[PDB]
Formats: structure tokens, sequence, C-alpha cells
């Protein structure tokens, strides 16, 4: 860990050891970044295959996915009948339960019907599309559920038929069970002791519905890098790795009663009683741990929020050291999107600009579906103080969202980590985004950390729902800009870049438009697909290829190879610098790996044996050794 | 292969006499055929060509 | 466009209730005002009953931290208003005819 | 065409010729008279003002401007009076007796119950877990060392039509598909004349809720009618109920085809092309279209008007467009072996199991599959 | 320049009795046991299209 | 309180029950004990209209202010070039360019007649 | 001039590999993602997400099927027993060792 | 056509019926003697 | 591969007519006249209704990409024979396109002239629900080359904007190298079993 | 009620002179951020539009009207009792809200595009 | 790895040179290109030889399994 260059030589490895994966029976093998919807915020889809689940569901709906402080996720879908009836899916064990939605929103906090009507329908109270949706909903609920008059009676019903699912004890009441409900599943990036933000969201997420059906909203695009974020590795690891300790918690349980079920000999507070059970129940974690790393396969009764099983881990090749650093630079979509053959997902996006490389991707069939990152993008690890950020929109002109009670497009619902904290108006939203950008590249505010993302979406006939979004969570995507105001450095997210103007050389900063300037237009493109010399005069399917010639030469895997014991190696014997090389050449350092040679080469058809890619290679050149290898 | 994707086998460790010398008496390492270029229409290899000669002399 | 001040008062005596949009008690009501003791801008908490409904409310833990609201009250001769420190109770209403529950188990 | 014998191609067509002293104008008039026409298409707005005491609804439709919609679409004002008060009502109080029934009986489901599966595949849960990561210089280097150049799932849905049909028994569960079908037992205007008052009178005694109608004849801007239904009933979104009927109701369609249209011509041939095919109802326009040389590419509805020859000149000439299209001549030669073999009995066989069935020998039949 | 790890090396073979399976009696797949070129289906199709049939037996 | 279709309770908020499917002239809350049985809001109305992208047609796009329809001669690729086309001897021949192989294989050229229309194919 | 190969700096730093910080640091800022990852597991507020995630799971309780022999009365007859609640409140991954 | 723990015992019908099996496996796709395979190589001296 | 200084001198002043071409098609569009300016509020009204709809804003990139095609071939009509440094048989490069050797005048025009549209998926660059190509781009950009059409040449280099949409392009048709090869596999068996 | 410890109620409570006469009365709801001290400010210049720039302690404040719900409570006459301002709700009359601001720089753009 | 005992191309002697190319670098402060000229390396083909040198055997041999540390 906290080891140089000199003891890494000593301890039997490279000096510029990078590590970042696992040794598993001898195999390195490395947790594959992928591609997840992005935390906390609430997307709207339209989807086709939602009317192919039930009768009269519309293809409309809105998906959030929430994350828990632990990073283990829970996505709630809210869909929309064609009724008026509005509904709450999720996913417990395996399974799918829908609820009505009333039935949540008056389970979360006491409500007079009124303010279910007032969070969604703000203002804009004369609306006669909006006022007659909500009036089959809540008329629809007094109607199916009449017997239910408050905040616990419903508890107590919630709680009653999601008793055995849940698998809860016989001492905990139905409001006991019923409030567990209600905090395991909805909305859980808020948690316990946020009862009143569960609701404001909700509230949140049904004019969002409903400007959706209207028509007033476009549906957020799930593939449009920016409504997308990594699923890094060792969070996966620490992910799987809860889902292990909570069987074996339930194997404790399996396991005592079995000794109910004959009579043995129970009492709870015999000490030597708990380690005849202990040494009973399969306590070898870090063998299930292992054969996570060592097959790729996800198994948890549990059920993790991700759509595969397999392919997780992959292995760590060294047939090179282009090969090498590029699988850490990897992310991917999900196996489950190369079975489809709608090529949507595939297609290249502007706004995957400086966040993933346009070359750097395979030829073949993951064309598309395995692009690396680029050169200076960053992911998120921790979160950032943002306990103090809501004390600066209130010193800003931010009425709170506990006393204004409007909601709907024509306002800028402030939101930071998908919880809403005020209101203001689209006008004032600007002004706000625009100093609080300001405020943290100028870094004298304490509350605002540089990595904070002010996502501002402005309004717009029929465009992306506006609002003012603020994320600091773990696992973003993040890239540096020079901020044209102090001559800074700017930390940007992709979803703020739809928004920006981000010019690209400063002599194309036209006048009054832009903000930003790129400090350098090589920081869009990936390591490999940097080094490709003069690479803006080949044709781009030539830079895309070289990025896959690259990874499969024969060139140096390294210099600690009489301590290893590998299935194969490849090795370059006599290799050489470039002449002509780009100067991220020597930043990374791949003077230690040298993947080539020089040669003197004369572009002539002289022979006749060179047609249809055949090269002539000099004989008296091989002799004296030309590209030997073992 | 070039770092411009213009890969290609070994057709024939062709001998060194019959290899066309040069006024300098240089003879080429390796001979790659000029009809490879305008269907690929790779010129960072032919910028790279009189970038890495101006650089080793 | 100005405009002076007439007097400052600290102490609390006017509060902002915060119901739901068309909140009409029945004026025979009297209102509990409660105070936390910890010596800044502190959380205050309402109450208030009558023989059908009844209602406590409090303030916000978080916006009343620095955020502060104010009522002012202008005489337009004197082109001045006097100041009173005004909390805000974000309220809620139950009912007192139903508060009724059932076995909490399936027993 | 060659395989699966479609008896339904997805997009059939119909080429019609049209005269040589027809003209242009007389020609686009003309697919306007075939086209169909929903009465979604000649409406602009529709006003449905909800009021109650007995939900009183009235629908209140405004239409484009009767010299907009009579010539982009041929239809008189009188068509929309003859569709409206004897078609689309009829759809409309169906849809409302159907919603009052669903009222009453199914409102909630059971909260507790797993629903089945949200997102997965028929089978296998994907395409392959491993081996759809090959990259085309990898995939490449497997399928070089091997002769790998098969696949065991050629995922195609006319195979999967190909693997389903032919079904077990009339004598099953369903033997025609029966179900329950049981259990059923601006302006402010006044002034009518006696014509559109008995009209009226005639409408509201046909239908079930329209106790007042009324129709713009002097302009045909407008339609106004007043559902006037039950008290005991709750809310009801009634446009969305307007909006599907509206998009369903047709006023003129010749049937089997949706839209006819007059493209640019190939080499003075001056034709229409017709989005569907019906040769029967393309024989009565003899005015506008020479009926002897009409061509269609559903080869299967050929055979059933024209005979077999026909149907074998209609082969050769849509494998050809395949392969026309992207300049690839084959020779005529061999698509008349081909035509030749598929309407060797008759009848429109492709190369397939039904195909083959009819065979001599029986090792090419247990070889095939 | 740069050099592929992927070679020819492992590519050729030649049968010109081997062994047999023991079932069919048929050559045996296998680049380790040197036999088994395989005549499939399709190439089985070219030797009717050619009218050969002594090529074909 | 009358908000359109709907009806509140001025003490707990409550949707009112409508006022049509109960008795004569009472109606009251179900969490408060509400006094009306005046029944002194009866006659309530919402006008609603359809969507304006709800019946699509191809007048309504003649109702829209940019184009929405090219003609019948309003597209012609001007990316032209002189490749013979020999079957006339035409000169002038659009063209348009993609990669459809394997990326080490050359640029696609997918060219297209002017006069006499005829289509050629060209690899490389 | 234009670019520089290091040929004096390489060949001093092959023999002399750096003993205070290691040389080229955008190469481990490459794999920030993946080691920053797993660090947050045992590191950072709250212990880590470990630790941080073992709370989410927090009981899993049985009963046992024998009386409290109390007095007669409704308590007695609804009876389940004595209740254990077991529960993981710290993990804690080592370091790589050997033992014998 | 029985009934097999996930992928039960290959009776001698399903012996027969896919790409592989015998019907097309070894009776019009045999394996043969005197045939070799390798990589090719331009020439235009032959 | 180089131009000489007189043809040199023609396709900057050709391609100096087209700063002025992604306006006129975008005002023609819009059924707008007397060439409005390109940032006229009213005009950016009317380029965001043609952003929301699939049936127009094909109609924005047909009619853009015909008027940008002309100046694309009225640079390589004036250049390629007749603007080059080394004439036709001593241009091994012009010499292996007008013999079929190996390439096509296409070629030879997107590395001395110019790249030219690139066009995806038959229409042209896809924008973000912002009315931006690029993050360098204003939104609703009336420009060629903010709707990808490239200007520069592999002789000289392509800007990074234009970097950026020719790979696009490159990616278009690499995702139809997978869906090329069981297509025509089972059709053909199932042929030459019946024609056997 | 008072059931989490510490809430002390409230009995001395001042007067609010809401007159109800027919000079007159209005009342107002202005907003303050808490970092500026109340007594320390003496003036308040408000505008029905938006041009109230006010600047205390080198802070740019921004008063912003929003004409287009919160009822007042005022006390009975000594105990506290809270009763609901009316005339027979009361709806005020002008709500205020002051904005701690800051200026953005102007880009100096002839630094910053170097050719 | 080592320095190739000869030029790739041409076929000079390259191998001797390289201890020297070191010192005319660092005793002499030459640049690369009076250093090679100084050697007598003046065919491009025998220049790029020395020039582009990475001397990776002082990299491989740190790693000693046949002394102690």
């Amino acid at each position: 860990n906290k080891m140089s260059p000199y003891e890494l030589v000593q301890h039997k490895e490279e000096s510029d050891e990078i590590g970042g994966y696992f040794i598993v029976n001898g195999i390195e093998k490395l947790i594959r970044m992928l591609i997840v919807q992005r935390r906390n915020h609430p997307m709207a889809i339209i989807r086709p295959s939602f009317a192919n689940r039930g009768a009269s569901y519309s293809h409309y709906g809105i998906q959030i996915r929430s994350v828990r402080p632990d990073q283990t996720s829970q996505t709630n879908v809210l869909h929309y009948l064609n009724d008026g009836q509005v509904t709450f899916r999720f996913s417990w064990r395996k399974n799918e339960y829908l609820v009505p939605v009333v039935m949540i929103l008056k389970a979360l906090c006491h409500t007079s019907d009124r303010e279910i009507f007032d969070g969604i329908i703000g203002n804009d109270v004369k609306d006669s599309f909006l006022t007659d949706r909500l009036e089959l909903l809540l008329r629809g609920f007094k109607k199916r559920y009449p017997h239910l008059q408050n905040r616990t009676q419903v508890l107590q019903y919630l709680g009653d038929k999601f008793r055995v699912v849940f698998q809860a004890s016989p001492d905990q009441s139905d409001l006991e069970v019923g409030q567990e409900v209600l905090d395991r599943i909805v909305l859980v990036h808020l948690g316990k002791d946020g009862s009143q933000d569960k609701f404001r969201m909700l509230l949140f997420m049904i004019r969002k519905l409903y400007s959706l059906v209207a028509g007033e909203c476009s549906p957020d695009n799930p593939d449009a890098t920016q409504h997308q974020e990594v699923l890094l590795g060792g969070f996966l690891y620490g992910m799987i790795l809860k889902e292990k300790i909570d069987e074996y918690l339930q194997n404790i349980i399996a396991q005592v009663r079995m000794d109910i079920n004959r009579g043995m000999a129970i009492n709870f507070k015999d000490k030597r009683y708990m380690s005849r059970v202990l040494m009973r129940v399969n306590e070898n974690i870090g063998s299930k741990m292992q054969y996570f790393l060592s097959t790729g396969n996800l198994v948890s009764q549990s059920g993790l929020d991700l759509q595969q099983v397999s392919g997780y881990t992959v292995v760590a090749e060294k047939i090179n050291f282009y090969r090498f650093i590029s699988h850490f630079r990897m992310v991917h979509r999900g196996s489950f999107f190369a079975q489809l053959k709608t090529t949507t997902v595939r297609k290249l996006l502007p706004e995957s600009w400086g966040f993933l490389c346009p070359v750097h991707t395979p030829d073949g069939s993951p064309c598309g579906l395995l692009n690396h990152f680029a050169h200076k993008c960053r992911i998120s690890t921790q979160q950032s103080d943002v306990s103090r950020i809501p004390s600066i929109l209130y010193s800003l002109g931010v009425a709170p969202a506990s006393h204004t009670f409007a909601a709907g497009p024509s306002l800028c619902c402030v939101q930071i980590d998908g919880k809403i904290i005020g209101w203001v108006s689209h006008e004032q939203g600007k002004i706000i985004a625009d100093t609080l950008r300001y405020w943290k590249v100028e870094g004298k505010t304490p509350g605002l950390p540089i990595d904070l993302e002010i996502g501002y979406v402005p309004p717009s006939t029929r465009g992306q729902y506006p609002g003012l979004y603020l994320f600091g969570g773990h696992s973003r995507m993040l890239r540096p800009v020079r901020y044209l105001p102090l001559d800074k450095e700017d930390i940007v997210g992709p979803f703020e870049q739809v928004y920006m103007n981000i010019a690209v050389t400063p002599q194309e900063i036209q006048n009054n438009v832009h903000t930003h300037v790129e400090f350098t237009p090589t920081n869009i493109l990936s390591i490999l697909a940097n080094l490709t010399p003069f690479s803006d005069f080949n044709q781009s399917p030539r830079n895309m290829y070289q990025c896959q010639m690259g990874k499969q030469t024969m060139g140096t895997p390294g210099v600690a190879l009489c301590h290893r014991s590998d299935n194969k190696l490849y090795r370059l014997q006599t290799g050489q610098t470039p002449i002509v090389k780009a100067n991220l050449y020597d930043d990374y350092g791949m003077d230690n790996f040298p993947n080539g040679f020089n040669a003197v080469v004369a572009v002539i058809s002289y022979t006749g044996y060179d047609m249809d890619d055949a090269m002539i290679i000099n004989k008296s050149a091989d002799e004296r050794g030309f590209g030997y290898g073992t | 292969s070039s770092r411009h994707g213009q890969k290609g086998v070994c057709s024939r460790k062709w001998p060194t006499i019959d290899m066309p010398f040069s006024e300098t008496g240089i003879q080429p390492d390796i001979i790659i055929n000029p009809h490879a270029f305008p269907s690929r229409m790779t010129i960072g290899m032919f910028v790279e060509s009189l970038a890495g000669k101006a650089g080793a002399l | 466009s100005e405009i002076e001040i007439e007097s400052v008062q600290d102490q609390p005596s006017v509060a902002v209730g915060s119901f739901f949009k068309g909140f009409r008690a029945p004026s025979d009501t009297t209102f509990d005002l409660y105070k936390k003791k910890k010596s800044e801008k502190d959380e205050f908490v309402l109450h208030g009953e009558n023989e059908r409904l009844e209602y406590e409310g409090y303030t916000d833990s978080s916006s009343q931290a620095s955020n502060q609201y104010v009522v002012g009250l202008f005489n337009p001769e004197k082109k001045s208003i006097q100041l009173y420190k005004a909390p805000v109770l974000v309220s809620k209403v139950v009912s007192k005819s139903s508060k009724n529950l059932r076995g909490p188990k399936i027993k | 065409i060659v395989m699966t014998a479609s008896a339904a191609i997805k997009t059939p067509q119909m080429t019609l010729p049209i005269w040589n002293d027809v003209s242009d104008e007389q020609a686009d008039t003309f697919c306007k008279s075939i086209s169909k026409v929903l009465l979604s298409e000649v409406i602009d707005k529709v006003i449905v003002t909800e009021t109650t005491g007995a939900r009183s609804y009235v629908i209140h439709m405004r239409f484009f401007d009767n010299n907009e919609y009579s010539e982009e679409y041929d239809v008189s004002k009188e068509e929309l009076q003859n569709v409206i008060s004897n078609q689309f009502i009829h759809l409309l109080e169906a849809a409302i007796v159907k919603e009052i029934k669903k009222q009453k009986r199914t409102t909630g489901p059971d909260i507790g119950v797993a629903v089945p599966r949200l997102q997965t595949d028929v089978a296998n849960s994907s395409s392959n877990s491993k081996r759809l990561e090959e990259d085309n210089d990898e995939e490449q280097s497997h399928k070089k060392t091997k002769q790998a150049v098969s696949y065991d799932e050629p995922d195609e849905d006319e195979i999967e039509t190909m693997r389903e049909a032919e079904k077990s028994s009339d004598e099953e569960g369903i033997d025609s598909d029966k179900e329950s079908d049981s259990d059923s037992e601006v302006e402010a205007n006044n002034n009518m004349n006696k014509v559109q008052r008995d009209r009226q009178s005639a409408i509201i005694s046909h239908h079930r809720f329209i106790t007042k109608y009324n129709f713009d004849d002097e302009s045909g801007k407008w339609c106004e009618f007043k559902l006037e239904l039950a008290a005991d009933t709750e809310k009801l979104l009634m446009v969305n109920i307007v909006e599907e009927i509206c998009r369903k109701s047709i006023i003129r369609q010749i049937p089997h085809i949706d839209r006819c249209v007059h493209p640019e011509p190939e080499n003075g041939k001056r034709v229409l092309v017709t989005e569907g095919v019906n040769f029967q109802a393309m024989w009565d326009q003899e005015a506008f279209i020479d009926v002897d040389g009409i061509t269609s590419n559903d080869v299967a509805a050929v055979l059933k008007t024209y005979g077999v020859e026909a149907a074998r000149n209609t082969i050769v000439n849509e494998i050809n467009n395949v392969f026309s299209r992207y300049a690839i001549s084959v020779s005529f030669r061999h698509l008349d072996l081909i035509a030749d073999m598929m309407t060797r009995q008759g009848t429109y066989l492709a190369f397939n199991r039904q195909g083959m069935e009819t065979s001599t020998s029986s090792f090419m039949k247990m070889s095939y599959e | 320049y740069q050099r592929l790890r992927h070679m020819v090396n492992d590519k050729f073979q030649v049968r010109s009795t081997g062994p047999v399976n023991s079932l069919t009696m048929q050559p045996v797949k296998g680049r380790k046991r040197h036999g088994g070129i395989r005549v499939g289906e399709m190439e089985r199709d070219a030797l009717i299209g050619h009218g050969t049939s002594f090529l074909l037996q | 309180s009358v908000v359109g279709s709907l009806i509140f309770c001025l003490d707990c908020g409550d949707l009112l029950e409508n006022p049509n499917a109960v008795l004569g002239s009472n109606v009251e809350c179900s969490q408060c004990k509400a006094i009306y049985p005046k029944s002194q809001f009866s006659n309530l109305k919402v006008v609603t209209t359809t969507a304006d992208d709800a019946f699509p047609s191809s007048l309504r796009a003649k109702k829209s202010v940019v184009k929405t329809s090219l003609k019948k001669n309003e597209l012609k690729d001007g990316a032209t070039i002189k490749e013979k086309c020999p079957q006339c001897g035409n000169e002038e021949m659009n063209y348009h360019t993609l990669q459809l192989r394997s990326a080490d294989e050359g640029a696609t050229v997918f060219y297209t007649c002017t006069s006499c229309g005829y289509k050629f194919r060209t690899n490389n | 001039r234009t670019a520089d190969f290091r040929t004096l700096e390489r060949e001093s730093r092959f023999i002399n590999p750096p003993k205070d910080k290691s040389a080229f640091p955008l190469l481990q800022e490459a794999v920030q993602p993946h080691i920053g990852s797993f660090n947050a597991l045992t590191e950072g507020p709250d212990g880590g997400l470990l630790n941080l995630g073992v709370k989410d799971i927090g009981e899993k309780v049985i009963f046992d099927g024998k009386p409290l022999n109390s007095e007669d009365e409704i308590s007695n007859s609804g009876y389940l027993g004595n209740k254990l609640s077991v529960s993981v409140e710290q993990v804690s991954i080592a370091k790589p060792m050997s033992n014998d | 056509k029985a009934q097999s723990g996930k992928v039960p015992i290959p009776g001698v019908k399903q012996a027969l019926e896919k790409k592989e099996g015998l019907f097309r496996k070894h009776m019009m796709g045999k394996r043969v003697n005197y045939a070799a395979r390798s990589v090719i190589s331009p020439d235009p001296n032959i | 591969l180089r131009l000489t200084a007189e043809g040199n001198k023609w396709r900057t002043d050709i391609l100096k007519t087209s700063v002025d071409t992604g306006r006129e098609a975008a005002a023609e569009v819009t059924n707008l006249d007397k060439d409005t300016p390109a940032d006229d509020p009213e005009l950016l009204k009317r380029l965001q209704e043609i952003l929301r709809d699939n049936n127009k804003s094909g109609i924005l990139d047909a009619v853009t990409s015909s008027k940008v095609n002309a100046i694309t071939s009225q640079v390589v009509s004036k250049c390629v024979p007749d603007g080059t440094m080394k004439k036709f048989p001593c241009n091994s490069m012009q010499a292996m396109a007008l013999s079929g050797a190996k390439g096509s005048n296409v070629n030879v025009s997107q590395i001395m002239c110019l790249l030219g549209q690139q066009a995806l998926e038959g229409r042209r660059v896809p924008v973000m629900v912002s009315g931006k190509t690029l993050p360098s781009f204003k939104p609703y950009e009336t420009d060629a080359m903010a709707g990808g059409y490239v200007k520069g040449r592999f002789y000289s280099g392509i800007k990074p904007q234009e970097y950026y949409f020719h790979c696009m392009a490159g990616r278009e048709g690499l995702i139809d190298t997978a869906v090329k090869t069981s297509r025509s596999g089972y059709l053909q068996r199932c042929l030459t079993k019946q024609l056997e | 009620f008072s059931i989490p410890d510490g809430f002390k109620k409230c009995k001395h409570l001042k007067n609010f002179p809401l007159n109800g006469d027919n000079k007159q009365q209005q009342v107002w709801l202005i907003k303050f951020p808490s970092n500026v001290d109340i007594s320390k400010l003496k003036s308040l210049p408000v505008d029905f539009e938006s041009s109230t720039t006010m600047t205390i302690d080198k802070h740019d404040y921004k008063i912003m009207d929003d004409t287009d719900n919160m009822t007042l409570l005022v006390p009975s006459e000594s105990k506290e009792s809270l009763k609901i301002a009316s005339t027979a709700p009361l709806q005020f009359d002008k709500v205020f809200s002051v904005s701690e601001t800051a200026k953005i720089p102007a880009i100096d753009y002839s630094k910053v595009r170097v050719p | 790895m080592i320095v190739p005992v000869r030029c790739f191309s041409c076929g000079k002697v390259v191998g001797d040179k390289w201890e020297s190319y070191l010192n005319l670098l660092q005793e002499d402060e030459l640049d690369e290109g009076t250093a090679l000229s100084r050697l007598g390396l003046k065919r491009y083909c025998c220049r790029r030889m020395i020039l582009t040198h990475v001397d990776l055997i002082e990299k491989f041999l740190r790693y000693n399994p046949l002394e102690k540390r």
C-alpha cells in the first residue's frame, strides 16, 4: 500500500506496480465496471414493454434507483394505468410486488387529502387534464379501501399483507412490519427519520408522471450518458459481501429452528450451546466471495438490483502492457444488452464528450458495448460534504420545501442528492446555478466541494423536466474543464454538460456563449487512442483498429518475469522507443514497457509478393534480430 | 502492424541483395505496398514516415 | 424606493401557520406555543384543540437554521414598518373521531 | 418469397396502372377516393364539457374547415353526418357501458401477491454469457480453426412461426375461442328547423344515451351531442374514451386497402401504389385503372385470383426486385427454375418441412430435419 | 512497427491414414491426432454443383 | 371548498363524497364530522379539451408553421462525382460512404446514378 | 525543441528506482477508480461501507416453544418463549498473513 | 418422452436430430483421409 | 497528396461560401424568409419545434444535407484533376483510382479536398435534448459544421469537433458487421435440399 | 403535549397592533437569511420591481417580491392562544425576500483567447 | 534489453557505442545530434538504433534470485 518503487523492486514486483486486481488461485482477475442508472434521480422513461406486463398499463412511467449509504440499490418504478390509476412497483426477494400509490403516501405521514392534492396540483389549479386524473386516484382509493381513516390503520393493513414475504417475526406488530416495508423499500436514500422527505419526493414523482403523459416533458433516455453512472469494482464487492453475511445470519436461524424441530437442548443463555450452533453453520464466507471472483457468477437468493448473473469478473491479461492498463479503464453497459439486435445502445452520442472515448471501442460483436473511459475522467469514490449546501441555498433565494407547496414544471425544484430542499423561479434558478459555480471554483466558501455537479435544466417547450439538481455522491463521472472566469479548474459531470458551453480551443471562444474551455482537446480520448501518432489524419475506423491491434501486440509484459507463473507470456526482446510519439507517452511511462521497434520502411511495390495486406520483411534484418520474441 | 491499423502478414522473408538499395546505401527493413493506402486513407502513416526520418537524422 | 423601520422586536409573539390550502378552523380555539430551550433560533411546537379536531405543529429542523422570517406592519402615511420575528409552524390536523387500529397480527 | 410461403406478407402492395387519357389531377383525386379516412383525420379539437346534477356529458367536436378536408380527403360533410350518427355513437356508447361494467366489477388487485417476471426473455436470459464479448479479430480466430459457419438457433420469428403453427385439435379446451359474452341484460346556438329536430328524435330513439344532438349542416365545421348518463356513476375520463373511438371510426375504407399513392414513374409507366391487396374491388374502377395490368407482390393473392401461372410470374418478378435493388444481376434462368419448383403442385409451396412433405425419397426427408 | 501475438505456427495439419472413430469408422477429429479434415454439408453441394460424381464418391 | 369537480372539507382536508351517489341532501366527512346536508355546491362543470397532438393527420401537418413534407422533387443529393455510368455514358453520379466489414477492410462507397438511374456496386 | 526522449533520465531511473515517490503519477490515477473503491470498504467515515452495511441487516430472531410457567393469565397461553436476536455489528478484513 | 436430473440420458431417437447427431454430421458431412489445410500466401511466380 | 497553390486557393474560396449555408436551409425549412439572422428569437422557437419530432427534423436533415453536398461537389469538381501538384501519370494516387487498381475518386477527394457531410442513420448528426450537437456548440446553432459537415481533409487534419462526428459515422457501419453472419446460411441450405 | 422534553411554553407575549380600521395597515412577510443582524440594519429599501439594490457589510443583497397557504397568528390579550387573524383567515398584502447575491466577473476575453 | 550488436538495416557494428554515447550525453553535455555524429553513426538507419534504445536490461537485473534481498 504505502510503498516505494524501490521497495516494490526488492519485494519482487515491478517498480510501477499498478494493482487494482485480485489474485485468485494464481490467476489475476478483476471486477469489471458497469453502467447503471444514475442514483437518486427520478427518470422519465417511456417503454413499450410495460403494456406487455398487464392490462391497461401505459408505456409511461417514472423510475428511480435509490441507493442506501452502504451503496446497496433499490429500484422503484411508478406506473400509469389507462384508468387513471397509478401504481408502485418494487422487487423484494426476486418477486415483484405492486401497491397503490396513495397506500404508500397515506402511510408515509399523516396526510389530509388536499395535501396530496396540493402537493401535486401546486398551482395550475385550473388545468383540466390534471385535476381530473387525480380525482380518479383519491376517489378510487376511498372507494376500494374505505376502512383506512388515518396513518396507523393503513400501516396495520400493509404490514398484514406483507408479513410473510419479509420473513417477519411473530413478535412484530403490523405497524412494525408495515413501517419496515416503508424503511426497506420506498425511497431508501432518505432512510429512517426521513418520512416527510420521502413524501415530498413521491409527490414530485407524480407530477413528473402526469407532465410526461400530457406531453410536457421529453422522455429521459436511459442510454444518454447523463442519466447513468458507474458501478465500481469494490463497491460491487461489498454489496455481495453484505448479502453473504446476511445468509450467515439466516443459517444461524435455520440451524436453531432445526433444533426445535427436534427437542434436544435449548437455553439461549448457554455459551456452550452457541458454539454447538456455530460449529454447524457453514461460515466459510471467504470461499463464497472467492467463488464470485473465481467464476463471475453473482449467486444470491437475496437478489441484487442488477439484471445479469454472469461475467462480473474477467481475467486481467498480460499479453502486453496496453492490454493490461486498458482493463482498468474499461466500462461496460451490461451483459443483457448484447442479447438485443436493436442497435440504439451501441450508438455514439454527444453526451459522452470527455467521459467515454469515441475511438477506443472494440470492432465486432461488442462494438459500442465495450467502450472505455476518456483520459482525464475521474470517477467519484466517496461522497462530499453536502450538509452545508442547504444553508447556502437559503442564503440565496430559495424558499424552503416545507412552506411553499408548489409543484410542476413552471418552477425550479432545487434538489440535492435526490432530496428536494426548496423551490425557486426559473430566472432565479439560473442565477443560483451560476453563483454556485462561481462559489465552487473560487474555493472560499467552506460548504461547496469542487466535485459537486450543478445540473441546472432550464425550462423549454416540451423538453426535459426543468429543475436544479445537485449531486455529490459516490461513483459519478467527473472530468476537468477550465472555467473561463478566474482561469481555474472546474469539475464537470455528464448531467451538467448538456446545458453548458465548453469551447474546445481558446481560439474558438465566442463572446457571451462559452463559460468553460477545455484544457486540451486530447482529454476526450483514451489512453491508447491518444498514443496513435497524428491520429487526426487517419480515417476513423483506422484509429479504432490500432486500439485493437495495439492490445494484441507482443511487447513487454513486465520486468519481474522470473518470479511469476503465468499460463502464457509473450515477450518482445529488442524494444525501442518511438521517434514519433505523443507527449502522453512519457507521462504514463510507456518506456518501461517497450511495445515495438522502429523500422526503415519503403512504400514501394517492388517484389510482387505484397498485395492484399501482405508485407515484405528484409531477410538480413531478420537474421540480425528484428522483432524477435520468445 | 504500424500504429495506424495497417496490419499485414509477412509474405516472404526477402533476401537482402535483390532489395532496393538507396543513394545513402540503406536498404529498407519493411516494404509495404502503396495500394494498401487509398482504400484505408491512413495518412497518419505518410506523415509518420517523414517525421521519423527527420527525427533520426 | 426606500422605506424606513418603525421599531425592532425579538421576542416570540407572532407565529405563522403552514396548513393545507383552505384550512378554516372553528374560531373558538386557543393555541399552545412551546419552545425548546437551547439559546439560538429555537424549534417551536404548536398545539390546539376543540371537541372534534385537534392538531399539533412544529418548525422545520433544517430550514429554521439559517432562514428566518419577519412579519411587518406598514403605515402608508409614515412609510415605515415595525418588525416581529415570527416562526413558521408546519402543521398537520388529525381527526379525534378516527384514531383506531386492529389486532396487530394475524393470530 | 422463397421460404415460409407467406399468405400474409407484412407489407403487401398493388400496382395500379392508370390510363393514358386520365390526367394527373384526375389521378390524385382518385387516390383520395380509395385511401382510407379515419374520423380522427378530420377533427381539430373535441371539447368535452362534463357537468352533473345525471352525469351530463356534452361532446363538442371541432372539425377542420369544409374547404380543407374536402380537398385533402374528398369527403363530403354529409358523410360526416352519416358516420357520426350511424357508426361513431354505436362505438361510443359501447365503450361507455363497457367502462361502467368495469366500474362495478374490477377495481382492485390483491396486495402482497407477486406478479410474474419483468424483463427476461423466453429462454437463456441472454445470448451468450462469455462469447458475446468476442471482437471480430478474436471471433474470426474461433471461426477459422474449425468449420463453424453454422448457427444452432438461427434467431428468426419466421422460424418461430415455423416452430409455432398447426394447432392440436378442435376438441381442445377452447374450440372457437369462446368467452362469457353475458351478464349484459365560441357559440351559443339554438333554433333548429323541423328537419334537424326530427333527425334528432330518431337518433335519440335509436341510441341509449344521446338525449340531444345537432350537426353544423350550414358550414360542416362542428358537431354536438349531449350524453346524459346515470347519476349513480362516478368520474370517468371521457376525453380518452373519445380519442380511441375517433382513431378507429372509419369514414371511407375500401376493404383490405389502407392508403393509395401516386409515385414518380419508372420508364413511362404511370402507376399507383396501393398499401394492401383487394383485386376484386379494383375491378369496379375501370374508368381510371387498366384492370388488365395490375401487379401485386402478394403471391398468395395472385394465386387465388388469377391462377397458377400468374402466381408463377409474380415469383420471378418479386425475387428480381430483391436483387436488382442492390444492383445484383442474377440470371432469369435461375429464377424460372425456382418458381417452377414452388408451383409444381399448382399451389404456392415453399422450401420448408411443409413443402418437402410431398416428395418421393425419404432419406432426403430424414436428413433435412 | 509492432508485432502481433497471434501467430500461424499452430495452423497446419496433414492426414494420410490416421486414427478412426469407433462407432462409424471415420477419421478422427483433432489437430493433436493430426487428422480429420471435414467435407461438410456445403462442400458436398459444391461437388454436386460441378456435376463431378466421382469427386463426391 | 370546491376545486374543479372535487370538493374538500374545510376541517380535515378530506375529499367529500360524490354529492349525487348519496341519499337526499346529507353529505359528511369521514375523518371530520362535517356539517354539509345543505348541498350548497351542486352544479360543477369541467370543460376538457383533447390534446393538440392527439389526432395526427396530414391536414394538421399543414397547420404547422414549419415544413412537414418534402415535395416530389425537393430531395436531390448534391454529393456528386464524375464516376462514369457506362450504360448511357453518364458522368454525374451520387455517392455516400460507410464502413460495413471488419475494420481491416477499405471504405464502402454507395453510388447512385442521375440520368439513367442504373445503379452500380463498388467494393473498393 | 518539440519533444524529447529522456534518455539519461530513463537510464538513471532504471538503475535507481525512486525511493520516495513513484514517478509517472498519471499511471496511478488510472486505477484510482478501482483501488479507491476497495478502500471505501474499510476506510472513510463510519468505518467504511462494510461496518455501515451490517447495520442495515440488523436482527434475525426466533423464539422457543416453551411456556413461562406464570400464573393463569392471558399472556400465559399466547406466549412463544425467550427470544434470541442474532446480529452482526462489526466486520474486519485483516490483511494477508500466514499461520502454522 | 421420459421423465431426468436436469439433462437426462440421450435416447436413440435424440442421437439423430440437429446439425449434430448422426444424419447430417456423419452421413452428409464425413471427415476424409488424404487431406491437408494451411494458411495461404500470395505468389505471382506460379 | 498535395494540391498546388492555385488549387489550394480555390477550395478555400469555395468553402468560404458554405459558412452561410446552414442558416439558409434552416430558414427554408421553417418557412421564414429574407435571411433572418441566426440568433433571431422567432427562429429559435421554430428550430426547437423541429427538434422534438422525428418526421420533422429529417426534413431539416435532408434540406441542409443536400444544400451542403453541393458545396462538396463544387470543391471536388474544380480541384482533383486540375488543382493538384502532380498530374496524372506521375501522381500515383490518382493513377490507382483511375486504373481501378485500388480506391476510387471518392477516396481521393476526402484526402485532397474535404471529408464532407458525415451522415448518420441516413439523416445527419444526432442532437442532445438541449439543441446542441456537441458541448462546443451554441444551442440551435445554424451552421454546417455544427451539423456535422467536415470541411477539413485528411491531408491537413480534422478539427476536434469534426474529429468527433467522423467517429460517429465510423461506428454506424460497424454495427452492421455482426448482423451479416447467419442471414443466408439457413436460406441456402433449405434451397439446396429441394433443388438437389 | 410537549412529549419530547425541553418544550418551555410561552406566556408573556407582546401585543401585535393589527388595527382593522376603515390610517390603514398592511401586513407583510419579509424574509432574511440569518447572517444579517436585524437590529444593525436600519432602513429597508423595497420596491415592487426587483430594483432593490441593497448592500450590507460587503454583501450584495436583493429584495424580490412575489405576489402570485400561510396564516397569520396573533395572541389574545396576554395568554398565548394565537387565534387566526381574519375579519369574518387573513391573506397578506405583500411578501418580500432578501437574497444574497454575488457578481460573477466579466470574462477577460482579451487574455483568455490567445490566437 | 541490451544494445543490438549490429544495425538492423545496413549492418554496421553498433553494440560498442552504447556506453560511449551515455558519456557523450552526461560528461560532454552534448545533444543527441552531435553525440551520434562523433561516434560515427552517419546513416539514419544506424543513427536510429543508438538514439532509440531503451536499455531494459538494467531493469531486469534488479531481480536477482541468486543473492539475498
